[PDB]
């Protein structure tokens, strides 16, 4: 425990079970609520985002598909705009050398 | 006879037979641990395949390529080695190993006569 | 048909029978087989992801289908 978030997320994401993200976001502002006010766009643009490649569970959402992926992201996009923080969200990039720029749209159309 | 399935495509030479099991695509996943193909890249056109090789180089005894080449009684052998993880690997060898190794055997039979 | 069919067959001995020296080349010089090409045994399906050695090729365009069969995260040539 304490370490699983990211880690879990990541793989949920990928597995489309919609009402278990559902219980992954219920602690996960939680985890903004422990903080004294901290700011949430740099915040849960630590957490949404790998530590590395930048990239981050939207595009993890986009790189698999299954007939769940219509739902699992209005959700991700629902809790990032009941939190302010869409704007940075979604045009997010890879910080990453060889994919400068593999942002969110581009990986959109290659799935068509 | 001691032969796997695909051994006896080969030493029979029936050809179009051994095209499926070479290629076998299985495009699931409770499943596809039976393939024999897998696609790493999935980016539109260009896409990057991988090939099985278990028994297809002579790694071990009794090998394909050591079936088909070196076999007599069968006549349709060159369209069997258009098939492409025999056509390439072909290929292979001829970059680094047989084509440097084979004008020293004509530049030492060369200097003999 | 030697307009067709010599310098077609000329084509189906010249193939073979390079291809007999080349395996004969392999079997010519057992000592030190160092430079045998495989991929280095990539993931297959497991946790077992040390299984079986592998090859490499490259395909085109005509009929884009959809994509759930891949392995990775659209990556390139990663050394790393």
């Amino acid at each position: 425990k304490k370490k699983r978030l990211k880690k879990r997320i990541f793989a949920a994401v990928s597995e489309g079970c919609v009402e278990e993200l559902r219980e992954l976001l219920q602690d996960l502002q939680d985890l903004c609520r422990r903080r004294r006010g901290l700011d949430v766009p740099d915040f849960l643009m630590h957490k949404l985002t790998a530590s590395d490649t930048g990239k981050t569970c939207l595009m993890k959402a986009l790189l698999n598909i299954n007939p769940n992926t219509k739902e699992i992201v209005r959700i991700l996009l629902a809790f990032a705009e009941e939190n302010d923080i869409l704007d940075r969200f979604i045009n997010a990039e890879y910080t990453e050398e060889a994919y400068e720029g593999q942002t969110a749209l581009n990986i959109a159309i290659e799935r068509r | 006879d001691g032969l796997t399935p695909l051994q006896l495509a080969a030493k029979m030479g029936k050809a179009e037979i051994l095209k499926y099991i070479l290629s076998r695509e299985i495009k699931e996943k409770p499943l596809r641990s039976l393939s024999r193909k897998f696609t790493d890249w999935a980016y539109g056109p260009v896409s990057s395949s991988l090939y099985d090789l278990t028994n297809v180089d002579t790694t071990t005894d009794n090998s394909v390529l050591e079936i088909i080449v070196y076999n007599t009684n069968i006549d349709n052998r060159h369209e069997m080695l258009t098939l492409e993880p025999l056509h390439t690997l072909l290929h292979t060898k001829w970059k680094k190993f047989a084509k440097y190794m084979f004008f020293l055997s004509f530049c030492f039979y060369f200097f003999y006569n | 048909e030697t307009v067709e069919n010599v310098s077609k067959e000329s084509e189906r001995i010249w193939r073979l029978q390079r291809a007999r020296t080349i395996l004969e080349f392999e079997k010519m010089l057992p000592e030190w087989l160092r430079s045998r090409f495989r991929m280095g045994e990539l993931c297959k399906v497991a946790d077992e992801d040390f299984r079986l050695c592998l090859r490499i090729n490259e395909v085109k365009w005509t009929e884009w289908k959809t994509h759930v069969s891949f392995l990775n995260e659209d990556p390139g040539p990663i050394r790393r």
